[PDB]
């Protein structure tokens, strides 16, 4: 089971949904986002503080191996409710 | 809202559907996601003809 819908993170400049981290569950399993998904890189302390409101600059990546490599670009990101 | 990262390869469960619908323009991917009786949600790749007719056979019950 990896074909499921998957929480994302919001965004305030209007782009593309990303992925917090590059994994994702689906009926209770973790499932590894497909390269070059978009995806947010977020320090412990931010995943921490994350909330509905935007309150975070959030480091955009792509998925990689799994992993979120950050592109440099920096946006606010926040959870959908 | 929510987002499909992979589409289901497989065959679609059509006497086990409840609805469909369509995820954001705001995703990266285009899907239809479809909605079983006991709420497992499956993502489909609009363009498949065999999810084209997976919807057309549940709306129009």
């Amino acid at each position: 089971r990896s074909a499921c819908p998957a929480r994302h993170l919001n965004n305030t400049n209007g782009t593309v949904l990303k992925l917090l981290g590059c994994h994702y569950f689906c009926n209770g399993t973790l499932s590894t986002a497909p390269d070059g998904y978009p995806c947010y890189n977020l320090t412990a302390q931010q995943v921490r503080t994350l909330t509905t409101y935007p309150n975070t600059s959030c480091a955009v990546g792509v998925c990689m191996k799994g992993t979120c490599v950050k592109n440099g670009t920096m946006e606010q990101c926040f959870k959908t409710p | 809202r929510e987002c499909c990262l992979e589409y289901f390869k497989g065959a679609i469960p059509l006497r086990k559907l409840k609805t469909w619908y369509q995820t954001s323009e705001d995703c990266s991917r285009d899907a239809i996601v479809f909605v079983t009786v006991q709420g497992r949600a499956i993502c489909s790749d609009p363009n498949n003809k065999r999810v084209k007719n997976a919807v057309k056979y549940l709306q129009s019950l």
